[PDB]
DNA sequence: TACCCCCCCTTCGGTGCTTTGCACCGAAGGGGGGG
């Protein structure tokens, strides 16, 4: 007869299907250990019930076939608690809860599905097995049900179960911590569990999931720095992965140029020759990685702030803290979102990422401190077609500040030269004619080579900008160029758009107007006839 | 006890297992307190680790209040149970509610709190409350009473609703009563005082049967499709004619009768944009004819209940938005504008959220089918901030247009 | 050699308009910390 102070969680099976049909140091003592399990109430003998078959430590039985037979359970935990979101603890003890895995009773009706009759004798589990898919979820829900009264009476105690242990953290001293450990031992033993631990008890810092957890600080495991003279693609991939992992506590890590080297080669053996910029960034990263830096834990009695800095070539860094120079977390954003974009959109995406990660980790929103003037943000967002919102924030003077390099005009400029542009091309022969025509009479058309209608039009505006004054009006016929230039890009994936942007930088006033072509309005017909042949 | 109507999904389709977005700490404390209060009343019961189903849950507010409300995203359970609450147990929709004078919206949510749910169907309506930093496993629950936000609850409860509201319908044949989720629309042709008196009478009639209730009216008369009008100018330069030709070329799809033959003869040469060009008599006649076309209702645009509604939204600056409800594009079933409520530049996600709540309510009033929104916003930004300013018991379906629209042809 | 959980970077296929290119997105490889 078994005992069960806790209720048993009912377990079903997938409908329409039934259950399917060693160690080294313990291969003859399995009989003795099975008799011990039977004696201590864990196992009860059975008879001719169902035809089944199953395959210092103890024998473990595989439930690989039965795992796909038991119903689906709930993934109790999915994420990992980042150390920054934790709390400072003056005492963190660990208790051994390894033997409690077999102390959770199984369902009354499900015991008949877990039979290990291979010696033939009769033997079936009456408690939670090991390796069963449903066993961990049931065990860790029973643990929560057991520990609910203890946490309800002691709110400051924090309990975490990583594998075969229970880490209990409190803000009291060790002398008062022993009393609480004894109280928890009695409370958990009223259900029949003892937790004696000697090995890792009071041994900080814990090396958990790659972090050293000191009582009042946290850090990452020391990053190994490869120093081979020649690097294969795999070495560069490992280096960028290690740098990405290390950037969470080390500010200033840049990986853009290093990661750029992986393009063009797909095999895993070639040794790509290095470049000066990549070596410079590697040396810069190694400069920070020499001295280890650690963060502090979150304080619920103070607000948190998040700074943003720019590193050039489309990458930003951020530090989230609660007290100046006492950081909670650091990070970097360098993702390219779209072929053509400016730095204000990158700032918006960055602050989006910090807001989302602070919601995930802290459940709040931090006050931002951005290197941008309020007037620039207003002038950009009130005119931009998209929708966006930045939470409560402030401006801090820190170069290089973000700003719009050039702005376009809404009304035509008086007394300004007016250029008409167009571009013709053939999809087959890759031929191109992209020239401009002016009202004053200046007509300039140049042959093209290896261009497409969109590229021909973009470089038609490029030609219009090449020979003009400070005040210019330009008339086009393609919505592609209008969209690109109205988006006000500061970077692109092509050199032509970069040259166009550089031309826009110099001009004092620029006007762009689009009118439909192939309709006989304005000089579009004239320029189309000129560029047709 | 009362009979529980058997509820079953369509065979070959599993239940809801989607995850939940992270929640703010206050929106978690309020959610936990509300769930505990409902647990003490037997509305929800804790579920063990044997239930693999989950639905998202959020915490919202209401205007002129300080207490939170719990909202459950049932957009997948509704799509799975579509047959139960559309074909077998649908709700009729009057065809003359948009022709009424004043429509008042009331809340009937607690009516679903007094009816038990099917025993076999109790496991699909399970939700989870997460925790900060994923530290301690979230608290799970399932619904015992009929669920709020599930579109099948009106289908089940209409049998009792008919018996509740039959005397009120008999005494007042001059008003129309429609039900959509916890929303009750009463449409009347009376005046403000008469409407408020009838609202109070309906409220006390509901209180007679025990319905827990602790500028609500709409004005469908002012809901008219915005007509497109060209802007008259004292001086007409080349650029103005160019813009007019572009706008007319765009609008020729909407109105096939628009012609730009004479308006093109004034730009044969290569003239500077600033220089002024006078208007000929033929061009003036063609422009007048185009305006005459513009001042007529659309032709060939017929509503179709079989298809699905799609709602375009465009930001026009200065806090102005323009919306277009249609089932087939360039064929507008409805077109309208919207402006803010307060401030110089207070918020933009709030404006888009309450605009969505306005047009979706208008579409429910007019046709009853929820339009599929196409929001000009980033997915991450919307999903982060779609809830802080959202005040409604139900959620529509939207997609995102990461595509730059260049049409400024709705706002003057 | 499985099979998962979160992150970053590059790549590619599909998709939609800006229309046979080009932009945008989400799913796949590789990397990082682990079960
Ligand atoms: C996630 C977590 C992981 C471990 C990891 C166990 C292992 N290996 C140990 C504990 C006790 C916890 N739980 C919590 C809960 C709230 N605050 C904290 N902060 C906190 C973290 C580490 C130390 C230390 N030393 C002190 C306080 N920990």
């Amino acid at each position: 007869v078994p005992i069960s102070p806790i209720e048993t969680v009912p377990v079903k099976l997938k409908p329409g299907m039934d259950g399917p049909k060693l160690t080294e140091e313990k291969i003859k003592a399995l009989v003795e250990i099975c008799t011990e399990m039977e004696k201590e109430g864990k196992i009860s003998k059975i008879g001719p019930e169902n035809p089944y078959n199953t395959p210092k430590w103890r024998k473990l039985v595989d439930f690989r076939e039965l795992n796909k037979r038991t119903q689906d359970f709930w993934e109790v935990q999915l994420g990992i608690p980042h150390p920054a979101g934790l709390k400072k603890k003056k005492s963190v003890t660990v208790l051994d809860v390894g033997d409690a895995y077999f102390s959770v009773p199984l369902d009354e009706d499900f015991r008949k599905y877990t039979a290990f009759t291979i010696p033939g004798i009769r033997y079936q589990y009456n408690v939670l097995p090991q390796g069963w898919k449903g066993s961990p979820a049931i065990f860790q829900s029973s643990m929560t049900k057991i520990l609910e009264p203890f946490k309800k009476q002691n709110p400051d105690i924090v309990i975490y179960q990583y594998i075969d242990d229970l880490y209990v953290g409190s803000d009291l001293e060790i002398g008062q911590h022993r009393t609480k450990i004894e109280e928890l031992r009695q409370h958990l033993l009223r259900w029949g569990l003892t937790t004696p631990d000697k090995k890792h008890q009071k041994e900080p810092p814990f090396l958990w999931m790659g972090y050293e957890l000191h009582p009042d600080k946290w850090t990452v495991q020391p990053i190994v720095l490869p120093e081979k003279d020649s690097w294969t693609v795999n070495d560069i991939q490992k280096l960028v992965g290690k740098l990405n992992w290390a950037s969470q506590i080390y500010p200033g890590i840049k990986v853009r140029q290093l990661s750029k080297l992986l393009r063009g080669t797909k095999a895993l053996t070639e040794v790509i020759p290095l470049t000066e910029e990549a070596e410079l960034e590697l040396a810069e990263n190694r400069e920070i990685l020499k001295e280890p830096v650690h963060g502090v834990y979150y304080d619920p009695s103070k607000d948190l702030i998040a700074e943003i800095q720019k590193q050039g070539q489309g990458q930003w860094t951020y530090q989230i803290y609660q007290e100046p120079f006492k950081n909670l977390k650091t990070g970097k954003y360098a993702r390219m979102r779209g072929a053509h974009t400016n730095d204000v959109k990158q700032l918006t995406e960055a602050v989006q990422k910090i807001t989302t990660e602070s919601i995930v980790i802290w459940g709040k929103t931090p006050k931002f401190k951005l290197p941008i003037q309020k007037e620039t943000w207003e002038t950009w967002w009130t005119e931009y077609w998209q929708a966006t919102w930045i939470p409560e924030w402030e401006f801090v003077n820190t170069p290089p500040l973000v700003k719009l390099w050039y702005q376009l005009e809404k009304e035509p400029i008086v007394g300004a030269e007016t250029f008409y542009v167009d571009g013709a091309a053939n999809r087959e022969t890759k031929l191109g004619k992209a020239g401009y025509v002016t009202n004053k009479g200046r007509q300039k058309v140049v042959p093209l080579t290896n261009t497409t209608n969109q590229k021909t039009e973009l470089q038609a505006i490029y030609l219009a900008l090449q020979d003009s004054g400070l005040e210019v009006n330009i008339v086009t016929n393609s919505q592609y160029a209008l969209g690109i230039i109205q988006a006000q890009p500061d970077k692109s994936e092509s050199e032509l758009v970069n040259q166009i942007i550089e031309q826009l930088i110099k001009k004092e006033k620029v006007y762009l107007a689009w009118v439909p072509a192939h309709k006989g309005i304005g000089g579009n017909e004239q320029v189309d006839k000129l560029v047709s042949a | 006890p009362i009979e529980t109507v058997p509820v079953k999904l369509k065979p070959g389709m599993d239940g809801p297992k989607v995850k939940q977005w992270p929640l703010t700490e206050e929106k978690i404390k309020a959610l936990v307190e509300i769930c505990t209060e409902m647990e003490k009343e037997g509305k929800i019961s804790k579920i063990g680790p044997e239930n693999p189903y989950n639905t998202p849950v959020f915490a919202i507010k209401k205007k002129d209040s300080t207490k939170w409300r719990k909202l459950v995203d049932f957009r997948e359970l509704n799509k799975r149970t579509q047959d139960f609450w559309e074909v077998q147990l649908g709700i009729p929709h009057p065809a003359g509610l948009k022709k009424k004078k004043s429509v008042t919206v009331l809340d009937v949510g607690d009516a679903y709190f007094s009816v038990p749910l099917d025993e076999d169907f109790r496991k699909y309506t399970a939700f989870t409350i997460p925790s900060i930093n994923n530290k301690t496993p979230g608290i799970r629950y399932q619904y015992n009473v009929l669920p709020q936000g599930w579109k099948g609850s009106p289908a089940i409860f209409q049998s009792s609703m008919t018996k509740i509201l039959e005397p009120f319908k008999k005494q007042n044949p001059d008003i129309v009563i429609y039900q959509y989720m916890d929303d009750l629309y009463v449409g009347s042709d009376l005046e403000i005082g008469q409407h408020r008196t009838k609202i109070e009478e309906l409220r006390q009639h509901l209180l007679r049967w025990g319905l827990t209730t602790p500028g609500y009216e709409l004005h469908p008369d002012k809901w008219t499709v915005q007509p497109i009008v060209l802007p008259e100018k004292d001086s007409w330069t080349v650029n103005d004619i160019q813009k007019l030709v572009g706008k007319l070329n765009w609008a020729s799809q909407i109105y096939p009768g628009i012609k730009v033959r004479q308006l093109s003869k004034l730009l044969r040469g290569t003239k500077a944009l600033t220089e002024v060009i006078p208007l000929t008599e033929e061009a003036e006649l063609e422009l007048a004819e185009n305006r005459e076309i513009l001042k007529e209702p659309v032709h060939g645009v017929y509503y179709d209940p079989s298809k699905d509604l799609i709602a375009e939204i465009q930001k026009q600056g200065q806090g102005q938005w323009t919306y277009q409800i249609y089932q087939e594009p360039f064929k507008n079933l409805k077109t309208g504008k919207y402006a803010r409520m307060r401030g110089a530049h207070t918020n933009d996600v709030k404006q888009l959220t309450e605009a969505v709540q306005k047009i979706t309510t208008e579409s429910i009033v007019i046709w009853g089918k929820t339009p599929k929104f196409k929001l000009p916003i980033q997915k991450e930004t919307w999903e982060t901030w779609w809830t802080e300013y959202w005040q409604a018991t139900w959620i529509p379906e939207w997609e995102f247009v990461n595509t730059p629209p260049l049409v400024k042809l709705w706002y003057q």
